[PDB]
């Protein structure tokens, strides 16, 4: 059990949709880019570390 | 802040009344003045307050011809021991020929309104003083 | 002309407000630019995850079996060790003649990539050029060829053991061993080029295919540290392969473009122009006479360019200049007193020329050893303690507040522990962290500090109790006097 700050983010519903988008179709990339740039200081900070957990989150089927 | 107050006295004409404790003897520099009012003294330091008078009052242009161009007042409470101090002290200044004319009453105090006109204020002042033993 | 002091105060208020708002503006610009850069990095991470997903889909065994069945026996019997340029060209030509470009085929987002590729195999058709690249990758993986799918943010890299080289292959355009041609047929904006192995191992191959990597893209790509951290987990276990690829890249890029533009020689260690150095960095003519020229500008090796620091800064770096060392660079000296003096008269601003020294010119600082219970002190009457090694032997640092009061009370030699420098208003005040004392009295000083802490605690207790008692006494005497005077007049 690799307790990471992205554990809430991994199961975060909007972030769940974002990881689903990243997993298969990058077409909706601009929507995620706009969301993160407009308001995601927390995502900006937390995405720096624990990249493997972030990638595995993006790989959730 | 000490030098701030000193410069305010030196430069600001609105404020020309500075109250100084015993530190005015030698602890700092006294700007040249013309009216020196001494209320309380050490209690017989005939040289200390005479030196304070000498340092406070300096040569000023404009009234050099007149024999009275600097004004010094020494407030002494009647029938107190303070009188015994003053005569003890100004003795040194008597050695230099300086004279002190006794002014029992001040002309003009009646018309101008001053503090403690009522004794009821004065008894409150007495309360305050006796509070500090 | 009216109240000049008010005007001066107004000017000072405007100045301070302007400084505040300008530094706030700069901070805000830094914040939003960093947000943009981080969003760009997250977009790059999304692209990397997309490449991972594509490679994982291309790693399916069903696609391998389909490719093996479709591939004729002529291409099947050729092992990866025997694969050469002619075989690659023949296979690419067969692929072109096998699968064509037909975007008219029905496409649905519901259909999976694997299912779509299997259907295209069934009909021997395709939908897009990237689909052709994926189909060629599947065909190569059918023969278990050591191949990596390379994407531009596309082609394949085949690790030929005859040359031990990652040869570039592009099926749609019939490109074999033409990396520069890959620059044309890939994505036009080429800032990142990533090669993912069938197992998911990621390699940077932007340098090979982008001719402008070593000049512009070197200074115009993403941060090296963040990207290195990103690629660290997926570093390929083939360490020997990585070393060989690095050596090949070095051989290819060793002064290959031969630029001769003055701007290019700036901030480029491979060239290290004398005029393109810094105030502290300086060339070494002993090991660098001439290596090239650009518009009358000589070239010297970067290894002959060395950084320098002041003797005080070297001591801060725990380094002591050797006796008789010559100043490697005599440069502008600036310290509080020195800065004010130089502002007083500019003739000595150039004439100061503090003489820095090289690292090779300075030895490691050797802290002394306390003798006879005496703590050594510098000219400033202290010890510089930028690093723990700087402490003299036989000394102990104690970070106990107000401990020196007890030390002098107990007549114990105690000094401050100079840590660094702080400057609130423009002056580098030394910064100390605790007191350096002799090791012999360390625990005695601790005991004294404990005793004095307890004593000051109880002293504060009795002081506040006596304050309350004095307040009681003052109130009682005040009421007594009030009653007495009221009785005197009522």
């Amino acid at each position: 059990s690799g307790g990471h700050p992205l554990e809430f983010l991994r199961n975060q519903p909007q972030f769940q949709q974002m990881r689903q988008i990243i997993q298969q179709n990058p077409s909706l990339l601009p929507a995620l880019l706009q969301q993160i740039g407009r308001e995601n200081p927390q995502l900006l900070q937390q995405i720096s570390q624990h990249q493997e957990h972030f990638i595995q989150m993006l790989n959730e089927p | 802040e000490r030098m701030q107050i000193l410069q305010n006295f030196k430069h600001n004409p609105k404020i020309n009344t500075i109250f100084i404790s015993k530190v005015g003897d030698t602890s700092f520099d006294l700007p040249e003045a013309n009216v020196l009012i001494q209320i309380s003294s050490h209690g017989g330091s005939r040289r200390q307050e005479a030196q304070r008078l000498g340092r406070v009052l300096r040569a000023k242009k404009g009234m050099v011809a007149e024999e009275y161009n600097a004004f010094f007042y020494s407030l002494v409470s009647q029938d107190t021991q303070e009188m015994a101090y003053s005569t003890k002290r100004q003795r040194f200044l008597v050695d230099q020929g300086y004279s002190f004319k006794v002014i029992t009453k001040l002309a003009g105090m009646e018309e101008e309104d001053l503090a403690f006109s009522t004794k009821e204020e004065q008894q409150q002042l007495l309360q305050k003083v006796l509070a500090a033993t | 002309i009216e109240t000049p002091e008010q005007a001066k105060t107004r000017e000072r208020s405007e100045k301070i407000k302007l400084e505040f708002e300008t530094y706030l503006r700069r901070a805000m610009k830094r914040f939003n630019k960093g947000v943009h850069e981080d969003t760009h990095k997250v977009h790059l991470l999304c692209l990397l995850a997309n490449g991972f997903y594509r490679n994982n889909i291309c790693s399916q065994p069903d696609l391998h079996a389909i490719g093996l069945s479709i591939i004729p026996a002529r291409f099947t019997r050729v092992l990866p060790r025997d694969v050469d340029t002619y075989y690659l060209s023949n296979l690419v030509k067969w692929f072109i003649g096998t699968f064509t470009v037909n975007a008219e085929l029905s496409a649905s987002e519901q259909d999976n990539l694997q299912t779509t590729l299997e259907r295209r195999f069934a009909i021997y058709s395709a939908r897009d050029d990237e689909e052709l690249v994926h189909i060629f990758l599947l065909i190569l993986r059918a023969l278990q060829l050591l191949t990596r799918l390379v994407l531009s943010l596309q082609w394949l890299e085949v690790f030929c053991e005859q040359e031990e080289k990652w040869v570039c292959v592009d099926c749609v355009h019939g490109v074999v061993g033409q990396p520069l041609t890959c620059y044309k047929y890939a994505t036009k904006p080429m800032t990142y080029v990533v090669g993912i192995d069938s197992d998911g191992w990621v390699r940077d191959v932007t340098q090979r295919y982008d001719p402008v990597w070593m000049t512009v893209t070197r200074k115009c790509r993403v941060d090296a540290e963040w990207w290195a951290e990103t690629l660290r987990p997926y570093q390929s276990p083939f360490m020997d392969r990585e070393k060989k690829e690095d050596l090949e890249f070095q051989a290819k890029h060793m002064d290959q473009p031969l630029p001769t533009a003055i701007g290019l020689y700036k901030n480029h260690p491979l060239y290290a122009l004398k005029r393109h150095l810094l105030k502290y960095e300086a060339i070494y003519p002993e090991t660098a006479a001439i290596l090239g020229y650009c518009r009358g500008e000589a070239v010297y090796s970067r290894d002959c360019v060395h950084t320098l620091h002041s003797r005080d800064t070297w001591l801060k770096k725990a380094r002591v200049v050797r006796l008789g060392e010559v100043p490697y660079k005599m440069v502008k000296g600036f310290s509080n007193r020195a800065r004010k003096a130089r502002l007083a008269e500019p003739q000595l601003r150039e004439e100061n020329d503090l003489g820095l020294f090289g690292y090779w010119q300075t030895e490691e600082y050797q802290p002394p050893v306390a003798v006879d219970g005496k703590v050594p002190r510098n000219e400033f009457g202290n010890v510089y303690l930028f690093l723990p090694s700087m402490m003299p032997i036989g000394c102990v640092q104690l970070n106990l507040p107000n401990l020196h009061r007890v030390a002098r009370k107990l007549d114990i030699d105690c000094v401050q522990a100079i840590t660094g420098f702080d400057f609130h208003g423009g002056y580098s005040h030394p910064v100390t962290d605790g007191y350096i004392v002799c090791e012999e009295f360390k625990d005695v000083l601790l005991t004294a500090w404990e005793n004095e802490q307890a004593v000051i605690e109880r002293k504060e207790k009795e002081k506040k109790e006596k304050r309350a008692l004095g307040n009681w006494k003052l109130l009682a005497k005040g009421l007594l006097i009030r009653e007495r005077l009221k009785r005197r007049y009522g």
